[PDB]
């Protein structure tokens, strides 16, 4: 039991030092990615209003 | 004598030189490996992504041999071959 | 024990490895190859669409 | 003390042993790799913001999928990319599995782990080998042809080299699995050892140890699959 | 004494010995291989897809040499030759 | 003759072994990392934060192998396998 | 103690060391052969042709090094000379 | 025969072979890493005093694997583990 | 405990040393020059005809010292001195 | 038999192992730093003034590593740590 | 047992081990020499002759050494000192 | 058994190491160097006379630790430390 309790203290450093130093920036990056994917989105919507626009625009000359 | 303790002290003896063959293996190759990758991305600082799939590919192979040796290394000195 | 040796298992878990690669050969491969072409087409269309809309715009106010 | 092999819970059935533990392991590592699938599918979003585990699938398909056309174009052989997939992350999960705090004794002075890495077994590196050896032989028999292939690998790229080339065809599944074991199996000795130590000092090598273990695991999954990726791109070479 | 321990330890000295000159040579070769590859693409990416043709054929040479001794280490350990 | 002093004996050459073929890895490959590093760092002063990156990395894939063959060192000239 | 004991476990070390030997010789030498083919190749694409006239040789001769050294190591063992 | 006297032979020659191997291994490292550091110096006269920060790096990691070796060899010769 | 066993045990011991290190020199000298003729044909193919006359010669400095020690492994097999 | 024969002789084998990977390590990084010496001297040759002052500090620590051997080889095989 | 037996046993595998080492260092050493010949011939056609001064100096050290441990291989196996 | 005999063989096999480590480490470092200075000459002949002097410092430090890697082997080999 008493190497559990090693081990044990040994994965809470672990997971201290994942949770301090590797999760943030791979949640930046996860975090960038989504949100590069969603300005994508509203630029396709974007382009999709300016087309209709110019559509409008040919119609009224 | 008992042979079986000539067993154990040849078999430890040889499990002893896998190791250390594999461990100079495994640290030279590895080390050209990176002076390889870290030439590279001194060269191209934006290579750096480019650089490391092959860089892994040949650490994989470089690895190889040393763990594959380990292993047997393990047969040597934990189920010895032979054994009476 | 000899450990090196293989052992019955050897089958049992190919099986199991057969399974997974089942799940993950028919609801996670094609969903994402088929995601990710659709990011792309729609790329593509929003480029196309920019540029038809101002050559569009061109045409109108020249028309 | 510490012992090597000793699987636990093994059992026999229709005269053939297995190792129980083993397959526990590799059945439970199975069931979280199919819970992650089924979530993606549940989830899988094309016009909304990519979910994280989406974002997770997507990295890895991306991936395999520029190393296979940068190796062999994707019009001959697409189901390298779903073998390379669930290759790649049945072994990073199994080996990060390996790191959950598991490890307890056994009250006979010897250290053992509710959570054994199933590659530490001998016959989970040789199914995954042996399978991928037989995969991508089989295409390149059906690249090639049944009497083709067996030529081509005899001559392989210059003839004049016959008889080596063969060798390197045996190595082919070898490598691939021997390498896994290997890299697995020392760490499954790394710890036993340091579970030696007193429990006040055993965190700190053990903590070290795991730590680096995670970025071991994760390579060896790296490696394995991208092997895997450029063995059928060249036995499909026609 | 049993002439078959002497026998057998020899034959499992011998075998480190294959083994580590084995772990050595491929190592030290995959490196430089793998060095002279990453080399080659950090000089334009380009090339990556005709550089990986004459990598495996340096490779396939070295773990052939290494996979030989392995088979020779394979056979003095488990069919020692000499052995009564 | 008491056969535990021939496994003992033959654990020490064992590990000697391990730890000497460690050591000579470890030392080579830092060594030829390095190097790489000061030619990078010499070319280009204004990428001396980046070239770090790769650099640990080669480090941790030589120096893990040093520190792994101390644990089987260890394993040879404490819990000498097969001793009775 | 029968000789022939000594003599086979002389043999069986002796064979290993050539092994050995053999091995290292022709991983590194391929592997640096490999290295010169392939910075060819990266810088000359159109070397590939005209390269492997020259690569091989030099396989020709570092392998020449290694199967020599087996041809012995098998008369070592298996017609082990001053066999008694 | 003594037992210990065995425990002690085989002692010292493993000491001998890890002392050995860290004399190799630092050696050839601080010899590839002072070259690096000839040549950045050499190429760029005024950048030595930049220079040294990733050089003793290299050697600062070298030296261990060396001093480490030193002190198992202390451990080995004068308390040797298991000496009965 | 027949003193010619001895001997030819270490004759055998020692014809495997001289073998494997020929081994290793032959096959890094060979490397290492056939790296030269590889890299001079590839940057100039005209080369190729002159080039084969230094070559030559360093293989013949090479392949010389490995196959006087052929000679010498003999003397230490097959007519072990002081045999007795 | 006298166990003071068996701690000797071991006490020389390791002494004999410890000067020669002394040498091997002192003589190629010696080797290797003079070779960065001279190619850079080679380079710009006004440099050589001032390259003498990194040069000493890489072969002055080989040296001094290759001496600490030299040290622990007396202690070795003039006081022999174990002997009675 | 015969003392001139395990003399002249411990005489052959130290005779051995010099002749390895030398043809290793000869083989290196010739090697590395013909390379900086093959690439400087290569590179500049004309100084085919001037190159050929400073490579025979290089050899003749090399040489020299390898010349040298042949001769004390003789002393170890003809004249083997201590025989008694 | 004479104790002397045991003696006697420990420090030939020692001396052998000894003289191995010098003879391989001689060999490598004055390989390099030579390379070095073929290379230089070859670049630049002008400072050919002024390549020396690195040169010469190199191969004298090599040579000095062969030649006192040689004068130890003569101590172990002719005047035994620890004879009895």
């Amino acid at each position: 039991m008493s190497i559990f309790i090693g081990q044990l203290i040994g994965f809470a450093v672990i997971a201290f030092i994942i949770v301090k130093w590797v999760v943030p920036p791979v949640r930046t990056l996860m975090r960038n990615q989504q949100e590069a994917v969603r300005a994508a989105l509203a630029e396709s919507a974007e382009a999709a209003k300016k087309l209709a626009d110019a559509d409008a625009m040919h119609a009224k000359a | 004598l008992d042979p079986n303790a000539i067993i154990t002290a040849g078999a430890l003896i040889g499990g002893g030189l896998i190791m250390g063959g594999g461990a100079i293996g495994a640290g030279i190759g590895d080390g050209i490996a990176g002076n390889a990758l870290i030439s590279g991305i001194a060269r191209q600082p934006e290579a750096q992504g480019r650089l490391f799939t092959p860089f892994f590919i040949t650490v994989g192979l470089v690895e190889a041999a040393y763990f594959i040796n380990l292993a047997f290394m393990a047969l040597f000195v934990f189920a010895t071959p032979g054994l009476q | 024990s000899n450990f090196l040796i293989p052992n019955g298992t050897f089958f049992a878990v190919l099986i199991i490895f057969l399974i997974v690669l089942g799940v993950i050969s028919k609801w996670v491969v094609p969903p994402i190859s088929k995601v990710l072409a659709e990011r792309e087409a729609m790329l593509a269309k929003t480029a196309a669409d920019n540029r038809k809309s101002a050559e569009q715009v061109a045409a109108a106010q020249a028309d | 003390a510490i012992h090597v092999g000793h699987h636990t819970l093994v059992f026999e059935l229709f005269g053939m042993t297995f190792n129980g533990d083993t397959i526990l392991a590799t059945a439970v590592t199975a069931v979280i790799v199919i819970a992650l699938a089924f979530y993606l599918r549940a989830k899988v979003t094309s016009t909304g913001v990519p979910s994280g585990v989406q974002l997770f699938w997507e990295a890895l398909t991306i991936q395999m999928r520029q190393q296979i056309e940068g190796s062999i174009g994707m019009k001959i052989a697409p189901f390298v990319l779903p073998l390379s997939v669930t290759i790649f992350v049945f072994i990073l999960i199994s080996n990060w599995l390996a790191v959950l705090p598991l490890q307890y004794g056994g009250a006979d002075g010897a250290a053992a782990e509710l959570y054994k890495a199933p590659a530490s077994d001998i016959n989970f590196v040789l199914a995954l080998a042996l399978f991928v050896f037989v995969c991508y032989h089989a295409a390149g028999i059906w690249r090639r042809g049944i009497v083709g292939h067996p030529i081509k690998v005899v001559k392989g790229h210059v003839a004049f080299l016959a008889p080596i080339n063969i060798v390197e065809e045996l190595a082919k599944p070898i490598s691939l699995a021997l390498r896994l074991f290997g890299n697995i199996f020392a760490g499954g000795i790394l710890v036993a050892l340091i579970a030696m130590f007193p429990w006040y000092i055993q965190w700190f090598p053990n903590a070290v140890w795991k730590t680096f273990d995670l970025f071991v695991g994760l390579i060896q999954a790296f490696i394995f699959s991208l092997l895997t990726i450029l063995y059928f791109s060249q036995s499909m070479e026609l």
